[PDB]
RNA sequence: GCGCUGCUGCAGUUGAAACGCCCGUAGUUGGCCCCCCGCCGCCACGAGGAAACGGGAGCGCUCCAGGCAGGCCCGUUGGAC
């Protein structure tokens, strides 16, 4: 059965990216997965999108621009602490100085970098680069 | 499963705001019971021999305390392992020297010396009221002093003002919030500050708030709370008004005395 | 008036009670006096409860019953004084105690996971209160009234038999 | 409690040849033209909107210098659950937030049902709303898109626009 | 059909966007629930009931009239079943092969099927026993299921 | 060394290795939705609680392994954390 939407939506996408294409469908919507769009679009990755309201599941489409390179999810969300992101950024990351690490904390969803600068922690949802 | 009480101390075992050196001895000195328990108090000859250096030996100390040379409170004492702690009074005649032992912002035991104004009493704080044999109130101290025949007016953790000479109390400091306070154990030992909130949890310790002086608030456990005054203390401190400095502070301090 | 039934009401319940001669002996609460069954007059108290403090409040079944229990931490020689842990009933079979379920999580560092671990927990349930099997209950701790109980009942809050097990740590 | 208040029931009374209306609310808008919206009392909604489009009209054209809109007038709680200390208390789900906004949108324009919904998520650009209604109304409404947008960000701070598909 | 199959099938049926009313309806939410009240004593199931209804009266949706579903307005006229109908036909579909079995005793498939019909009956018995619509001493037993068939239809 | 015990991080068509198939309890995992209430996990801070070992500030036992010292006008010299 659909567990992970986000897995589904950032698959969907690297494959519509992968073949320098335009536009993509994602089926279910949900709020985790329009923070990470908010996220990346800020940081300049995907451009803008839509949702369109059904009643059930909404839908959703994005405008890409073959910026991104890998996006993906970590399925069991481990907690990090403050002082513990470090060897994350080097296991995942290609670089120290571009890419970045998604988290969910107290504060809401922030970048690795935005967590680092108020030196707190929490729970990694995903990464981009 | 020791069969009976112990009597000896390894030197690695020993508190450590003592500073005793690791390759001292193997040893190190027991403190008899008395006023103050091991884990609150110092023994004598560490004193007399590790501090103001007037002894370099075991039977030198042993000597001078025999030959009745230091007062605590009045009463010489021959014991070269008797424990002393805070809020004492170290007198000796002979070379006309007078000291208060307090802590200092390090959390160590102190030598502050003092004037003959204020040498005549000593500050006690109360832990405890209950009745004795046929029904007469009496209360404790945190030096093991019981009075009869209290003031009603005084409840506990309050402080008690005694004097030496004949032993009886004079005034009393009430427990509140404003009131100028020194903390005598924990991370927190021998700041000064001024209580701004009690929380007390059912059950369980009680919290006290104090904020110091510059503005810093740090939170101890009413266990180890000690009002020394109203507003302003009521005896001598040692020069800094018990501020911990921060380390990099220590290493500018440290750098400008070399 | 209302008064007047109560104690009626108690007076009764020492008369019936000396008249189930099978029992062995005679059971009494310590604290009262028995004589006062002997006045007409509603001039003294009959029954003895008290309050355990800690917020929690003494129930009306307890105040107005006709049972006796030493254990009971209203009306019996017990105090509570400790810890204060809760769970759901796992077993109710014995006289007049309980077995009581706890469920805890364990971490595991290796792998970064967690374990679903339970323990079993026995108390004493006092004859105020009814419990049958997934209720949850708040247990006190007292001093050892047997070999392996440590604890007394003092709160229930029913729930619904039919109901799914699940995990609920507390 | 003020002036529209008693032309309004003038109004009220000339057009039947036992109603209530709880009050009035005017909204500016960006031209001279303004906006009126009269609040009705939830259990009377379905009474006035039989023949909402006439009395829009005949209010408008007895008095004009702005256009007359009927909204229904719904509460809005702010806990799923309320903790007594004893039991529980569960809010309704027509006191959500989201619900109310969208009964909002469809009082509004009542006459018109609303084929689709979506929101853009620009670059920079706030967020914003865009519906979809019928190609056939088309003009017959295409001159109250600017008020309706207007009143929806004044009552509700979520800004709209319009389109017909 | 997956919980007990291999197909994968996905024949349903999509309901329009809008909630509102036909602009040709002329039924208030009085006169369908007299309509459900002749149904309903004449013995139908709540889907027929749908079914009559859209085809016959021309509604597609009842909740778009009365707004409420129409086993709620039964059960706020006191009229629905005890045993939910889905449970029921079930039990029907059981006791059929049943007795087509205990009529013959070499037919392997009938057992397999049967085998099967009696866990859904299980896994739905289940689940209405919680949330507290059955009784809770509710059970199925194979030995009396026509008894009870015919008292709780 | 060894990603040849694999949580990070192995392999399972042919090299060793997918139960003959189905139902099914314990167990594990479970779409979307309400901004503010209660509880559980989570993050941060804090209190309390031995040192020695480990890290680490300062000091020229001739250096070093080490130790907590030394000169003078010494933070109340220091042994901070
Ligand atoms: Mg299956
Ligand atoms: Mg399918
Ligand atoms: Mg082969
Ligand atoms: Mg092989």
């Amino acid at each position: 059965v659909r567990i992970n939407v986000l897995r589904d939506a950032l698959k969907s996408i690297c494959n519509a990216q992968r073949i320098g294409k335009k536009q993509v469908i994602v089926r279910p919507s949900s709020k985790v997965i329009i923070e990470f769009l908010q996220l990346m679009q800020k940081n300049g990755y995907i451009s803008d999108f839509a949702v369109v309201d059904n009643h059930r599941s909404n839908r959703i489409v994005v405008n890409l621009i073959g910026r991104l390179n890998k996006a993906g999810v970590i399925s069991p969300r481990f907690d990090i602490p403050a002082n513990d992101i470090e060897k994350w950024v080097v296991n995942l990351l290609p670089s120290r100085l571009f890419g970045h690490i998604i988290l969910t904390t107290s504060q809401g969803i922030m970048d690795h970098i935005e967590a680092q600068h108020r030196q707190i922690g929490g729970k990694v949802i995903g990464y981009f680069y | 499963m020791a069969r009976g009480v112990r009597k000896h101390l390894k030197r690695l075992n020993a508190p450590k705001h003592w500073l005793l050196d690791k390759m001292g001895g193997i040893w190190a000195p027991r403190p008899t019971n008395g006023p103050h328990g091991l884990r609150e108090c110092i023994p004598l000859i560490l004193i007399l021999r590790n501090r103001l250096h007037y002894a370099n030996t075991y039977a030198e100390t042993s000597m001078i305390l025999q030959d009745k040379n230091v007062l605590i409170d009045g009463k010489p004492r021959t014991d070269p392992t008797f424990p002393v702690g805070f809020m004492d009074v170290f007198e000796i005649p002979k070379v006309h020297k007078t000291f208060r032992v307090l802590y200092d912002v390090k959390g160590r035991f102190t030598l502050v010396p003092i004037q003959s104004n204020e040498a005549g009493f000593k500050l006690c704080r109360v832990q405890k009221i209950f009745l004795g044999d046929k029904g007469m109130p009496y209360l404790s101290t945190h030096d093991a002093r019981t009075i009869r025949f209290p003031h009603p007016d005084i409840k506990t953790n309050d402080t008690i003002k005694i004097n030496l000479k004949t032993g009886k109390i004079d005034e009393w400091y009430k427990f509140d919030i404003g009131k100028i306070v020194m903390v005598t154990g924990g991370r927190n030992c021998g700041r000064i500050g001024t209580i701004q909130a009690i929380d007390k949890h059912m059950g369980s310790y009680t919290m006290i708030r104090m904020k110091d002086t510059e503005g810093t608030e740090f939170l101890t456990r009413l266990c180890n709370v000690f009002v020394i005054g109203n507003d302003s203390p009521a005896v001598a401190i040692p020069t800094t008004k018990g501020i911990r400095p921060d380390i990099i502070k220590n290493r500018e301090l440290r750098l400008r005395s070399i | 008036r209302r008064a007047l039934e109560r104690a009626e009401t108690l007076r009764k319940a020492a008369y019936e009670m000396a008249e189930n001669q099978h029992e062995r002996a005679y059971h009494k609460q310590s604290q009262i006096f028995q004589g006062r069954f002997l006045r007409k007059d509603n001039a003294r108290c009959l029954r003895f409860y008290k309050s355990i403090g800690m917020g929690y409040h003494t129930p009306i079944t307890a105040i107005n019953g006709t049972y006796i229990d030493k254990k009971c931490p209203f009306t019996g020689n017990v105090s509570i004084r400790g810890r204060i842990l809760r769970g759901v009933v796992h077993s109710a079979k014995m006289q007049r105690s309980i077995i009581v379920r706890r469920d805890y999580l364990h971490f595991v560092q290796k792998y970064k996971r967690y374990e679903r671990r339970h323990k079993h927990v026995a108390a004493h349930l006092s004859p105020c209160f009814r419990v049958k099997e997934g209720d949850i209950v708040t247990i006190g701790e007292c001093r050892p009234l047997s070999k392996t109980i440590r604890f007394n009942v003092i709160k229930v809050e029913p729930v619904s038999e039919a109901a799914k097990k699940r995990f609920s740590p507390f | 409690l003020s002036e529209l208040e008693k032309q309004v029931a003038g109004t009220l009374l000339k057009l039947e040849d036992t109603l209530y209306i709880s009050s009035v609310k005017e909204i500016a808008v960006d031209g001279d033209k303004k906006a009126a919206v009269v609040y009705v009392p939830y259990p009377m909604l379905q009474s006035f909107q039989k023949n909402s489009e006439a009395l829009i009209l005949k209010l408008e054209k007895n008095h004009s210098g702005h256009r007359f809109i009927i909204v229904a007038n719904r509460t809005i709680m702010k806990n799923a659950y309320v903790f007594t200390g004893k039991k529980s208390i569960r809010r309704p789900r027509s006191r959500t937030m989201t619900s109310v906004y969208n009964c909002i949108l469809d009082d509004i324009c009542y006459p018109i049902h609303v084929i689709g919904k979506r929101t853009l998520y620009p670059a920079g650009s706030n967020p914003r709303l865009q519906v979809v209604l019928p190609k056939a109304v088309y003009n017959e409404v295409s001159e109250r898109t600017k008020t309706y947008s207007a009143v929806y960000k004044a009552l509700t701070e979520r800004d709209t626009e319009f389109i017909f598909m | 059909g997956r919980m007990h199959s291999k197909g994968k099938g996905i024949s349903r049926s999509a309901i329009p966007y809008t909630r509102a009313p036909a602009p040709w309806n002329k039924y208030t939410p009085e006169d369908v629930c007299e309509q459900i009240c002749k149904l309903a004593k004449k013995g139908t199931p709540p889907s027929r009931i749908g079914l009559i209804l859209r085809d016959q009266f021309a509604i597609g949706q009842v909740k778009n009239v009365t707004g409420s579903k129409i086993v709620r307005i039964l059960k706020a006229k006191g009229l629905a079943p005890e045993i939910p109908e889905d449970l029921y036909c079930m039990i029907k579909k059981a006791v059929a092969i049943r007795k087509h079995l205990e009529r013959s005793r070499r037919d392997k498939d009938s057992k397999f099927r049967l085998i099967l019909v009696e866990s859904r009956i299980h896994r739905l018995a289940r689940y209405y026993r919680q949330a507290r619509r059955l009784p809770p001493t509710f059970r199925y037993k194979s030995d009396q299921a026509a008894a009870l068939l015919a008292t709780y239809a």
